[PDB]
RNA sequence: CCCUUGUCCUUAGUUACCAGCACCUCGGGUGGGCACUCUAAGGAGACUGCCGGUGACAAACCGGAGGAAGGUGGGGAUGACGUCAAGUCAUCAUGGCCCUUACGGCCAGGGCUACACACGUGCUACAAUGGUCGGUACAAAGGGUUGCCAAGCCGCGAGGUGGAGCUAAUCCCAUAAAACCGAUCGUAGUCCGGAUCGCAGUCUGCAACUCGACUGCGUGAAGUCGGAAUCGCUAGUAAUCGUGAAUCAGAAU
RNA sequence: UGGAGCAUGUGGUUUAAUUCGAAGCAACGCGAAGAACCUUACCUGGCCUUGACAUGCUGAGAACUUUCCAGAGAUGGAUUGGUG
């Protein structure tokens, strides 16, 4: 499945704190609480560290994104 | 007259013989022989019993089977061939037993075990 | 767990809390009759509307006992029930034959 | 251990009426269906004898004339080391090679058609120059030491 | 008339009451008309310590009969509903 | 060249077009429509049934241009420290199947 | 007393359809189809029954009828019961020590597949019956008051706005069945081959920003008589066409 | 079965937090016949001082609406009415 049926990304419970950054200066990040917290494809240029529970990861968001969710950040299997 | 009532079955069937006197005519499913049946090797199996009685030439037939699939009622033209002719006389009567055609075989898809794989197939193992 | 049991089983009211802004706001979803700038108020419908509105996390045992599987459409009963149960008398129509 | 087995083949057809090549639909039919297989059950009947003169029973009734051993190989152990008897046995058994050998020996050849490949070595049963009259003799040579074996320790 | 109930002794013991207890009165009601055995099949696991060979098997059913009053002004079948059910009968009925 | 590469002969023509990978249902829409008869083969016909059999590679992509990115995709995902390169580096199944120690057609050695 | 009624059946089909029939679009609108019938609840059913010998004639063991069927066809969750210090102080249970501002607090800031291999091995073939389609005489009934989701306009192939079956002798998956003589060239580790690079597409719905079915085949392979010796077959048996349905929202190899 | 078509099916592999399970070709039918807000197998952000829930002594206000606000994240409380 997983269409482009659902187009644009309005979630008001999760959206309040990553659109309203814009007025505000980049000089601290986003803070997530899910694996699976994505945003607007118009706010490339942030930071989401993946919420799972004990220290957070390096994000390089660039310029060119369009897919699917942040298990590859910080992946599903660690290799511990 | 002769208008009476038959039956011949294998696989799940309920019959209906139209038969009279006539010369060998063959017929099933509203059709003929040679219209459902034919470029097939069962074909002149039922000729077997028809030349044993040398009944080719003296009765009119219509029986009809249905279900199952293609050729698994080859076996139901067999099986009633004579279960229209015994009820008509006893002429052929202590002579059709080495034919042997009316057997409504149990040797069939009966109940399914749990366990096992299949009617009396077994799984695999060592 | 006496607290185990317990936690679970009040989604018969939270779940179905509001249950008609649910009702209603569920079956426009298949109609593309909205229009874009409808894009977003279709999507204020239920989620912070406080979050037991998901359908997605409910989950059935038996009735007295507690047992997801052997759990049939026709029961609220299990599978170590239903051998206990017809054998002295609790599951009608349920007879022995072919 | 008695033994409760009771051999009975049907002999008759619509089509050939043969002897023992009428029920024979068992491995012509390669486990699928009737409706492909009818055109190569009964398709090299007339094939066999379509390139040649005589009928297709005539190289086919010689079969049994150079493909049958005269002998059996059964072993057995008395005290000492397994020893075999061979005699003339009852024509069903000694008869039993000389057709389904000469039958299944025919993937190693493998011509155009898979009927003319079930009757490639069908015409063969009459000078028996082929493969399934290669063993039929092969059978008797195998047998100067296991001649004297079948009543004293055996 | 068209039924909804258990089994093979307690609707055919109710459509006993059913035909002569309406045809007495004047109207006439048919025969009973065969609906047969409902065909379905069951899987469980019936093993103390688990064990996917230990099986059991099950089955359960639904009778239904066809009765038509000819002329209808039967009110035994609709009277007499409840004459019909004796512990677990259900009765549905169809009045023509 | 004539079919990007050399090719074997004494055979088909929709399947001298149906050669691993973009095609036959396509095919089936281009061999009812342009007049390259299905019924001879490359030779068979003249030289004149191949002019539109070879200018429908040059429209997409070539064996160099499919070498050129053979490698350019695969240049995103390896120092990028994703999944589609924790297993791109590993050699493992990479979209979700049966991963650990020995299914059949996905590893190798 | 334990798969338990072609074999026999009073009576059997309010709306199926067409043996009586007119009819029909010969798909049966529709009477009538109880008789040249439409899915049986349940009921005589199959024997030590007889004859001839063999056997101590006796338990048995061979040969026989009727007559298109006459001699044996254990179908085991309180095993007939007898069996191998060994799985849970754990689905109801049940002890020698423990937490006891706690594993009564809970909105948890992520840390289980380096391949370095053996192995319980148990479909698929060996290129030849050769390599890529949209088609045959043609599956199709129920569950179905927060369900199944037509002939879909969308189609190569997608049956999301529609909705006839809405309480199913209708129907939603409603399309099918290895066959005819299947094209041109006649018998091959390849014109059977695509794993990391499907980008990108008005469907659960406040929640698919470098990974999902969506099978269009440009591409990136390895299938060679199965030998050491070993799973394993005395009769319908060794043996290649699918599951319809929810705690009432459709990927149980 | 076969250099082999590198599945957690247990023994050899990769942690900075690791709870018990068979003892043979009866070792992937070995607690329970299913770990979707953790009131689970001490990472635990984290806080208890009466209590969702099982519990006696005491309450404004019975109750809810507690939509929404910090919440990129339970709820206390604005809780708009009700006084039952």
């Amino acid at each position: 499945p997983r269409s482009l049926k659902k187009g644009p990304f309005i979630d008001l419970h999760l959206l309040k704190k990553v659109e309203v950054a814009v007025e505000k200066n980049d000089r601290k990040p986003i803070k997530t609480w899910s694996r699976r917290s994505m945003i607007l494809p118009h706010m490339v240029g942030l930071t989401i560290a993946v919420h799972n529970g004990r220290q957070h990861v390096p994000v390089l968001v660039n310029e060119d994104m369009v897919g699917h969710k942040l298990g590859e950040f910080a992946a599903t299997r660690t290799y511990r | 007259a002769t208008q009476n009532y038959g039956t011949g079955r294998r696989k799940t069937a309920t019959a209906r013989v139209f038969l009279r006197p006539g010369t060998g005519k063959i017929s099933i499913n509203n059709r003929g022989l040679d219209q459902f049946f034919g470029r097939e090797t069962a074909r002149m199996v039922v000729r077997q019993p028809l030349e044993l009685t040398e009944t080719v030439e003296k009765f009119d037939i219509f029986v009809t089977v249905v279900g199952g699939g293609v050729s698994g009622q080859a076996g139901a033209i067999r099986h009633g061939i004579t279960r229209a002719l015994i009820e008509y006389d006893e002429t052929l009567r202590s002579s059709l037993r080495k034919a042997g055609y009316v057997t409504r075989d149990a040797r069939e898809v009966e109940r399914k075990k749990v366990g096992l794989r299949k009617a009396r197939k077994r799984p695999q193992y060592s | 767990k006496e607290s185990m049991k317990n936690r679970e089983l009040k989604r018969q009211l939270t779940v179905a809390k509001y249950a008609k802004k649910r009702a209603e706001l569920k079956a426009i979803i298949a109609n593309p009759n909205s229009s874009a700038e409808e894009r977003w108020n279709a999507q204020v419908a239920l989620q912070k509307q406080p979050r037991d509105a998901s359908a997605s996390r409910l989950r059935n045992r038996c009735r007295l006992t507690g047992r997801p599987h052997g759990f049939y459409r026709k029961f609220g009963l299990s599978r170590n029930k239903l051998r206990e149960a017809a054998m002295r008398g609790d599951v009608p129509g349920l007879v022995k034959a072919s | 251990r008695r033994r409760v087995a009771a051999k009975r083949e049907v002999l008759a057809d619509p089509k050939y009426g043969s002897q023992i090549l009428a029920k024979f639909m068992n491995h012509v039919m390669e486990s699928g269906k009737k409706a492909v297989a009818e055109r190569i059950v009964y398709g090299a009947l007339d094939k066999v004898k379509e390139r040649g003169k005589a009928d297709p029973l005539e190289t086919f009734e010689k079969a049994l004339d150079a493909i049958a051993p005269l002998v059996e190989v059964k072993s057995r152990r008395v005290g000492g080391a397994t020893y075999q008897v061979p005699v003339e046995v009852r024509p069903s058994r000694r008869n039993a090679l000389a057709m389904r050998w000469l039958v299944d020996f025919a993937r190693k050849r493998g011509e155009k058609s898979m009927a003319l490949r079930l009757a490639g070595e069908l015409l063969d049963a009459a000078e028996g120059k082929g493969a399934a009259v290669k063993k039929r003799e092969d059978v008797h040579r195998m047998a100067e030491a296991n001649k004297a074996f079948s009543h004293y320790r055996f | 008339i068209r039924l909804k109930a258990f089994d093979h002794r307690l609707i055919d013991q109710s459509t006993q009451e059913i035909v002569e207890t309406a045809k007495r009165t004047g109207a006439q009601v048919r025969g009973p008309i065969p609906l047969p055995t409902r065909k379905e099949r069951f899987t469980v696991l019936i093993s103390p310590h688990v064990n996917k060979d230990a099986r059991d098997q099950y089955e359960i059913r639904t009778h239904k009969r066809v009765l038509d009053i000819v002329q209808p002004t039967d009110k035994t079948v609709d009277a007499l509903m409840k004459l019909d059910l004796a512990a677990g009968v259900e009765v549905q009925i169809s009045l023509g | 060249r004539i079919a990007g590469v050399n090719i074997p002969d004494n055979k088909h023509t929709v399947i001298s077009l149906t050669i691993y990978g973009v095609g036959r249902t396509t095919a089936q829409s281009i061999c009812a429509a342009t007049g390259v008869n299905p019924a001879a083969k490359i030779k068979d016909l003249s030289d004149e049934q191949i002019d539109q059999l070879r200018n429908e590679v040059a429209k997409i992509t070539t064996e160099g241009d499919l070498r050129r990115e053979i490698n350019m995709n695969i240049k995103r995902l390896m120092d990028l420290g994703c999944y589609r390169g924790l297993r791109h580096r590993r050699g493992l199944p990479v979209r979700g199947q049966r991963t650990k120690t020995n299914a059949r057609t996905r590893k190798g050695p």
